[PDB]
């Protein structure tokens, strides 16, 4: 319905809060497991 | 859900580790540190307290989850000890003078306890079993006692005469009777000054430690002459300045919470056993 | 079996004995230390008995990988059987008996003793593998 | 326990009936009888005690199992109850001017609470829910309520000026306040001689039985105007002599704990359970 | 010859064990005893050094390899105690007010540090992981410290004024300072008369052991508050007569021995390590 003066940052104001989210923990944490892996040789066995 | 019963719970032997939970213990968990006031003394500042909080927000404790509680002595301290945090650590100055004293406190706040209202002048009182005391505490806790025969005549005392009666404490804030199981006794006590009651040692209580701050291992949390169980909950330091103590607790508070345990009287699962 | 076999081996022929718990394995009581130290306070090894048909084998950490790369410590132990076994049945446990209560033991060169006091964990990542 | 509680129990409709396990229950459990000072003083009798000790020995508790407390009056008893022995029966007498403060009492003793602190002088506190409450008590608890809006100014009153807030009680011993969900209060209460606790009613407390001595059925133990439950535990009597009731206190002690389940006894005395 | 790398070692079991080397190594090894001067006081012989050697040689060592080094107190000899023989042996006089004071001596002497130089005066230091330290030793060593937030600015002081400073150690002769890990400190040392290096616990020093003479189980070589080990190298001995106790040490000289084994960090296979 876009109350102008609040359209101004809408989408910006939705994502400060989508990526402080569970979701974007998430994804960050996968991402992190995933460069962790590949960066390990042995550092691995961590990995059931 | 099934609160007042027990069930059998079975596992296997190969089920994986969970990742650790030390992290959102911190994170969901309250710390309370229990010092004398000469501590606070002898450190000589009044921002130590957030000094010490923000050291432990670098150990993931967040703010405002560590709370510091104080006290005059462990003479006062023994009066009615409240610990109400997730973790309790409590640090106890070493003095000769005072052994017994830091063993009772000990033995009341490293254990759970039943306890039920004690009515002298109207009833007598035996200890049914090994676990069973007297916890007398107040300003001035002096209890005698007059041991009786199967007739209620009493042995060595008098009942009508209290002079007679056997002298047990004498101005205590805080003493555990133990007398002879199966006998009953009639009890002299300060009601006006104390309260005595009948206690239950049901178990340990896991989530209090107490860190004895210099002297030697002296504490005696049972009442049974041949054990002195040095538990994981009890720790010892040598010291000389409370900095260097306030700095070993917040750098080892790993060590020290996994010594500990949350409280298993308290929390939803024992509902309907005894609390919560 | 026996005649069999020995006229199939005359003929060039693939043959086989059938074994219940082969002898395969030659006797041997040995422990190879990773870490070690003349005091053997804090060592990091295994311990293995190969007897007959049956292997044990016992990784022991003394400081339960406080400080290894992420608290995981590794041990791996390769027999090499002396012939081609086929069609084996084997049971494989979680656990050594044989190396799971106090002992003392000899030196690697037998100049002293050291001191063995497992406490027995869940070994991790199990993984057997038979290789030809 | 707790690696159980989330567990089924099952059951067959065919399991032979126990038999009556009162005795039973009578000699392993401990009464506490709260009765106001008038009662005493009606009753003008120094071993009273001892008869009615012996009386509940003669309907099978045993000797010393039974236990009197007494309090000057129902807001006097409001102040912190503690709640001894494993059942607890309460002779509350009724006054057709204190209806709100015998429900407030009912209310705190008849259920479990888990309370937390208020540190109103920081914080702006609101209720999650229909079961969150603040209870305040003390020797004069005067609570007055600012309520805010989204952006934290008040409506209806002024944060800064506390004599515009709207207030909700005044020299109260004991007080439930009940404010609107989901909004943010600030507070003013007389923490002097007054302490406040975000409170939840966890659910009944089974061993606790409320007995009113005269009017008729007045007690609210919900805050919810819909509903006005009156329990198994919430008993009514009339009377004219304090003699008889305590008589019908004894003779109906199977009925009245029969009304009541054990294992509802927290470790601690209190009417809440205290969380940091 | 392989002196860079570690190697696994495979050993087999049912090897034969070696003959005794108990005599090689009393006759290829020298062994030093570190006694107080009050001993020497008290023993009041100036042949009692000939006698013990003697004695000694009774026992098995060459007359030439028993050494006595003499200190005047504990206190002046934690600074640089140098110990260079095969086996060294401490008696250490017990006072219980000097508790922290031994447990860190002990701590110095019983254990291996690997120590690197600090410059208070041009970095702010942090401790790494729980085996990282600061030993200071000197005539007169004060050491304040104040820790930095993630801004360098100070928490609960100012790095411009060292007033402000918290106080860990004061007119320190010996000092073991333990601080949060992961937290950068300000340091204030009276470098002037003591120098402070940040040091690692590499492990056990298994040629030097203590016996605490006259005391009770007090000393902490740890600064795990949770633990308290008391290892093979430190011994406890009740005492009258200094002569006594050098006739004990003299007697049980395999047994003391035998708690202690050849410096591991020494000889030459620990080549290329850290030392030799
Ligand atoms: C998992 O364990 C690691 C290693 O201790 C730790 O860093 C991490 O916080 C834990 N939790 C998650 C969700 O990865
Ligand atoms: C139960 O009651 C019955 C009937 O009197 C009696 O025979 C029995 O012994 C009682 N006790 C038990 C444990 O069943
Ligand atoms: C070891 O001791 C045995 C028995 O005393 C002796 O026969 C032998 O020669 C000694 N030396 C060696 C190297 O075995
Ligand atoms: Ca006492
Ligand atoms: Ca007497
Ligand atoms: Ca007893
Ligand atoms: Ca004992
Ligand atoms: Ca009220
Ligand atoms: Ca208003
Ligand atoms: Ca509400
Ligand atoms: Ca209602
Ligand atoms: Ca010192
Ligand atoms: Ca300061
Ligand atoms: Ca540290
Ligand atoms: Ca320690
Ligand atoms: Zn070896």
């Amino acid at each position: 319905k876009s109350t102008i003066d609040a359209a101004k940052s809408m989408a910006t104001s939705v994502m400060k809060k989508f990526k402080k989210s569970g979701l974007a923990n998430s994804v960050s944490t996968l991402t992190d497991s995933l460069s962790d892996a590949a960066s390990s040789i042995s550092r691995g066995a961590s990995i059931r | 859900q099934n609160y007042g019963i027990n069930l059998p719970i079975t596992g296997s032997m190969d089920t994986a580790y969970a990742n650790s939970t030390q992290e959102e213990t911190f994170l969901t968990s309250t710390l309370c540190l229990y010092y004398p006031t000469e501590a606070a003394t002898e450190i000589n500042d009044n921002s130590w307290k957030d000094t010490l909080s923000q050291l432990f927000l670098t150990k993931g404790w967040p703010t405002g989850s560590v709370y510091f509680k104080e006290y005059t002595d462990i003479a006062s301290f023994s009066v009615d000890p409240q610990l109400y945090c997730d973790y309790n650590v409590v640090l106890m100055k070493y003095d000769a003078t005072l052994q017994l004293d830091m063993s009772e406190l000990a033995d009341l706040i490293l254990n759970e306890w039943l306890c039920n209202p004690m009515d002298i002048t109207l009833y007598y009182y035996q200890q049914t079993d090994e676990a069973n005391k007297w916890i007398s505490m107040g300003s001035s806790c002096t209890i005698k006692v007059c041991p009786l025969n199967t007739q209620t005549l009493g042995i060595g005392c008098l009942t009508t005469d209290t002079a007679t009666f056997e002298e047990v404490a004498t101005a205590e804030k805080l003493v555990i009777t133990d007398v002879v199981d199966g006998v009953n006794h009639k009890l002299d006590v300060t009601t006006a000054t104390c309260t005595i009651r009948n206690c239950k040692k049901l178990g340990p209580r896991e989530n209090v430690a107490v860190i004895q701050v210099g002297g030697s291992d002296v504490l005696d949390i049972t009442a049974d002459p041949t054990t002195a169980p040095q538990t994981e909950r009890m720790m010892r330091i040598n010291w000389k300045k409370w900095w260097q103590v306030f700095y070993t607790v917040v750098d080892y508070v790993n060590q020290i919470i996994q010594a500990m345990s949350k409280r298993s009287r308290s929390l939803n699962s024992a509902a309907f056993y005894y609390r919560i | 079996e026996y005649i069999e076999n020995w006229n199939l081996q005359n003929r060039r022929q693939r043959t086989g004995f059938t074994f219940h718990k082969p002898n395969i394995f030659p006797y041997s009581a040995s422990f190879t230390l990773n870490r070690s130290q003349p005091a053997h306070d804090n060592l990091m090894g295994t311990m293995w008995l190969n007897a007959g048909s049956e292997i044990q084998v016992a990784g022991f950490d003394y400081s339960c990988a406080i400080n290894a790369p992420a608290n995981i410590q590794q041990f791996e132990h390769i027999v090499q059987l002396r012939r081609v076994l086929t069609t084996a049945t084997i049971t494989l446990l979680p656990d050594a008996e044989r190396f799971s209560f106090p002992r003392v033991i000899n030196s690697a060169d037998g100049a002293t003793t050291w001191y063995f006091n497992p406490v027995i964990l869940r070994p991790n990542n199990v993984e057997v593998e038979f290789l030809l």
